[PDB]
């Protein structure tokens, strides 16, 4: 617009990935509607 | 991306032959189903809204995903997901009316994958949301009309699984 | 937080950082111990604001807590308070890092749109933190309570 | 593939020179280690089983991944995912021995990413499996091997990512 | 990127958690360290142009690469080897003040290794480089800010190798 | 290496290392602080090393350094002490390896090709190379001198 | 499923379906109705035949619902019953097939070695089909009975 | 602790402490510092040692855990989860008191008493304090295994 | 200080915050402060630049050398007025509390003009180095530290 | 610039090292300075209705709200608004500064040009400037007034 000056406005998947994965994904990837086992002997262990 | 009507011309193209009679009855036949479909793609359009609603009522949200740790868990992810969701609904009606699945793999079935696995986006859930905006659609339609819906919708669900 | 917020200015330039922005962050590493005061008092008091705030909230929009109403019943209740509870929780985080940033990326970005989708009143949601913010400042001491408005403020701000 | 040992001969090798006492040192540091290294690798190949088991339940099991349309969804996909781990572990414990990641980058890192890309595996699961696995390795190794498998294990998620 | 009090903050954020005195503990660490890390970023600073010279001095020059057929022959190359090393201080000083290595992953490390080998200049000599910076810097920053210091210089060496 | 050999057969069956395999190394381990020392001390006399050497063998071999042999002259002859030089390089970097492997790929796969292309007779390198070990032997202690013994001996079969 | 089976043979061989082949062909499209109508009995009694055959299975094993037992708590329980729901599925695909092939892409390969990763036992599991089978038989008609045996049989001995 | 009984001795005999009583004092504070590392051992393990504990006497025992049992249920499975937790720590304080007593007043003193009244039944107690021992000497050493085994020991001659 | 706050908020397009009012606040106040210490280096000042330009050149013989720029009466008096000058805008910078003062006036086309005149660059940048000790001693040590970083941003600077 | 500034470039120009008489000038700032902060804390709490009073006073219930004045229509109406706001803000800084020179630099460069183009009516605009001033300065109260009037009517001059 002739004021601004340019910008990265978007990148690839595969950038996106060079950036963010080391060290992969943090999480389990939860699903809706799942039976896990996940947290329930942490909450035992604060109960007791 | 490619209609019916492009589909069958195309055909011809290569060949170089003029269109001729049986040409004529294939693009005839998409004629008589096109009003059903126009009709179709009106009520999509009004209840949009609703039908994503609904959807994800079904399926993604008061679940694990909408809670602390899950992928639609914060506000600019749970915005970035309905607005997926609108995109699939946008794309099928595209297809419906086009009466070709081309279109979805030329714009949303490719690389959708890998963009999906990069941003950690769970494409079974994703499927899952896809399928129930499918059945919400279905009523809407009605009968006639759900039989051409579903099969895109399928399509979309197939491609990501 | 104030000093990504440095960093990534600097980066930008592809210089060292300057003297004025070493500055700042050394006056926030200062006034962290404060501010992880306030943070404490208000997750402390959490439930208590929490309570008082939805309160006030009910009172003032009847009709939210009203068969018509999405808060009404007792499930949709809890959600409408749990609602109040996460914007708490995010302006101690905003307190601490003393920038709304964190704020803003968990709370305020799409908030709108998720909101229309579930079909809340944007503006009762806005009273909600409002009346937070009213029991916040009570309990804390009145620097506290002004550093606490300002989180508060911008919540309020966003959300319209 | 390479070792530490003949690391340090092919560069004095290239370099045409006779070894000295700087590179001695660091061939005496790698001897120091390697009774520890040793000591680890046994560990591990011991408890390699329950290291997977460990680790799959920590993020790939009991996930979107395991449900229908998911990536590890249905008996064969399930083993073959349990493989890769298996495969990431036998390599990283080579290289924890050897005392250099080359033998990583020869034999799992080369094509890898590729490969999954064109399968679908998602590689950012893949890479936190990696990651449960080193976490569940430090505990058994006992903390001064740990230090040395970890390195081993970055490498893996560096490289996949 | 990521600084340690928004790790912290972001830690808790997926738990749902509301900040503990664990938390805040790590968070009160970070805030005595703060008051060192600013003065140790501006020393740097200063002597930024010193500390790249010396380091050169010991590891770069008077050596096979600035010799003809070396990788830093040609003053075009040599620019390019002091402008990448004026990169890793400048980046290893916005960790220190971060008190986190993820702007080091996001902006250095990403890709480093690929570019690298396609280009030809070698891992090992960068890394020595990069080693002899931290000497360089250790001497100037003092005792207490040294070992901050190092920490991130050596995450950057990891990354490289 | 040592170790370097143990890897690549496990990976071969696709198996993690074998106790047997894992005992090898820990031996190797230990054994390389002697292995160091041994190895330093030929790189001391390397260069008496070579010099007596090259003496033995033209001692032994007039005919190379002679008007029609390949040794002949001064640039030739700098070339045979060269190469009786690398060897023993290659010979040190294989103590201190435990195995003949790295002395094998730079030093002894195509050596029979190279110098045939040279014209260089095979048998008188493997004589060179024996009296490098002659001399060797006698700065080394008999012990020491076994174990730099093998990898001089693996070089002469190899030529 | 049967075409694909005699599609494929034609194919190696290089030739056109064989007149058997094609009358085996005409068999299975006959006996499709009769095959859709046992699998849909099947499916509408699935949610019983699971619950019947789970407490047949935990009487017959206390111990896999023990608190050393993989399957004991709610959550491992209701896991535990899915997996019987998953090869019930498995086995309608495989009537309406009329092949054992859909089934043994879906839930025998590699069964073992995740059910070993797991812990649970498989000859646990191999019951709790007898017991689905069994329910499955009471249910359906003699001859209907026969030909989902085949597949609840082929399924226990995959296991 | 050893101290107090010597000084409760020389108390009642109205004398000074006796050289071979200043001895055993000599000797135990020599002993303590060692002591001190096996009790902070155990209580980093501490939760562990409980999980595990517990889920071996639950295998030995299944009734304590079955309808019928007092332990059944989540509240009573706590409950008897945390019993075990106080017996670990009371070990813990035996160990560097460098005698039983601490133990004896706490825990095994009426102790009959109570879980008759409770209705637990003892010997199941017992099981959990031996399972506890069992995980404990695992992670000590030989030579402090021994010496926290005494604790373990007398803990379960007291319950039966 | 205040300068640099106002500019932050009109590039956001906002008021002040309160948090960065309080910065102001605490600015004002340490002014006075501030002015001391900049009238305790100007008092000294005529000492200071002496002694900055004797350890100069003995660091660098070369400089005041028949080839060096700063030989002869004429080239070394302009040298100790550089000095001066330099010593003059950090005073500026300590009572402004900010760089900007300092930066305008001497560090925008600073290579660009000794480059014309011939002058090293790093003799320059070893005589504010110079300075800067000479200053620290007199300074108290809390002043010390302050006056240092405006030394310290000239010897990045140049 | 700033007060400070001002008096450094002054004593720069003149090439003169701080003097206690321009220590003076400074300290004379620093005093007014707590006031001037106070000042604006008030201004940016009220500045909303700081603008719908003065919009009332002037602006509303006129010609040019009414159709075919320069601020009929919502974007108008609101454009109007926003400068409003912009001189607000503006006098603020200048306030805090201590200096006019900001809104000659920002503000009054270039606006009589603009306005002219777009036919805003500079008399109007000038009008609500005043309003807001007088506005302002019963919120900041007498003390604080003074020095904000100063800054307003500098705007209204310049426009
Ligand atoms: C309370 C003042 C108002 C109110 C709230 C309300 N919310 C829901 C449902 C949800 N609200 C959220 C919001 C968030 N999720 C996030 O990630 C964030 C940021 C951290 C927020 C604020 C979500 C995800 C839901 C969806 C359901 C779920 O829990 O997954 C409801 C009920 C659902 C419905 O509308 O049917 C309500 C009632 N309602 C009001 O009217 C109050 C003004
Ligand atoms: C001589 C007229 C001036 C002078 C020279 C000088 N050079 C060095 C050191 C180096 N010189 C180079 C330069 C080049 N390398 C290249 O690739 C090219 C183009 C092909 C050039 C011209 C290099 C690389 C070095 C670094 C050391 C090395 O050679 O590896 C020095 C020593 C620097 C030191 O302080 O160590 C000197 C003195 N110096 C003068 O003042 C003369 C006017
Ligand atoms: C019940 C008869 C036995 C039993 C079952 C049991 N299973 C699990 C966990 C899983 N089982 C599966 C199995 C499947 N996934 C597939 O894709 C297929 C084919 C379609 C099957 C059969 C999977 C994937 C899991 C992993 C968990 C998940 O769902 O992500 C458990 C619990 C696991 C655990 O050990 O924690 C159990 C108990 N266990 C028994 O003892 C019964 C005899
Ligand atoms: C009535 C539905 C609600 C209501 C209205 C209300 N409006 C005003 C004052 C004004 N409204 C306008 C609006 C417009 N100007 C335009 O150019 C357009 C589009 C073409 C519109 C819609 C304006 C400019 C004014 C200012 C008055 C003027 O003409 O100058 C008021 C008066 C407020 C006051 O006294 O300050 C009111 C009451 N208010 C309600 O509560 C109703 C729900």
């Amino acid at each position: 617009g002739e004021d601004v000056l340019p910008y990265e406005r978007y990148l690839t998947p595969a950038g996106l990935s060079l950036r963010k994965g080391r060290f992969g994904s943090s999480d389990v990837l939860t699903t809706p509607g799942g039976i896990t086992p996940r947290g329930d002997a942490a909450r035992m262990m604060d109960k007791i | 991306m490619q209609d019916a009507i492009t589909a069958v011309i195309n055909n011809y193209d290569v060949q170089g032959k003029y269109l001729d009679g049986a040409a004529l009855d294939k693009l005839k036949a998409y004629f008589t189903t096109g009003a059903v479909r126009v009709r179709a793609a009106a009520v999509i359009s009004s209840n949009a809204t609703t039908i994503i609603k609904e959807a994800a009522a079904k399926a993604l949200i008061y679940s694990d995903l909408t809670r602390p740790g899950g992928n639609m868990y914060t506000t600019r992810r749970y915005a970035a997901c309905i607005r997926d969701m609108d995109y699939f609904l946008r794309y099928a009606t595209y297809a419906m009316l086009a009466g070709d699945p081309s279109i979805l793999d030329e714009r949303v079935l490719n690389g959708l994958k890998e963009t999906y696995n990069s941003l950690g986006v769970p494409i079974a859930a994703t499927v899952g949301g896809i399928q129930a905006m499918k059945e919400v659609v279905g009523g809407l339609v009605g009968p006639d009309a759900a039989k051409e819906a579903s099969i895109y919708f399928d399509y979309l669900s197939s491609g990501l699984s | 937080s104030v000093l990504t917020k440095a960093i990534v200015n600097a980066d930008a330039e592809a210089r060292y950082l300057s003297p004025g922005e070493l500055d700042r962050i050394k006056s926030f590493v200062a006034s962290g111990e404060r501010r992880l005061r306030i943070a404490q008092t208000l997750t402390e008091a959490r439930e208590r604001i929490v309570k008082q705030a939805g309160d006030q909230l009910f009172q003032k929009r009847p009709d939210v807590v009203s068969p018509g109403g999405n808060a009404y019943g007792e499930k949709m209740t809890a959600l409408c308070l749990r609602d109040l509870d996460y914007y708490l929780r995010l302006v101690t985080y905003g307190i601490v890092a003393g920038d709304v940033t964190p704020i803003e990326e968990i709370g305020i970005i799409g908030v709108k749109e998720m909101y229309n989708s579930l079909q809340t009143p944007i503006p009762a949601v806005a009273e909600g933190v409002r009346a937070m913010k009213n029991v916040a400042t009570s309990l804390l001491s009145g620097d506290d309570a002004a550093e606490a408005g300002f989180y508060f403020d911008y919540l309020v701000g966003a959300m319209q």
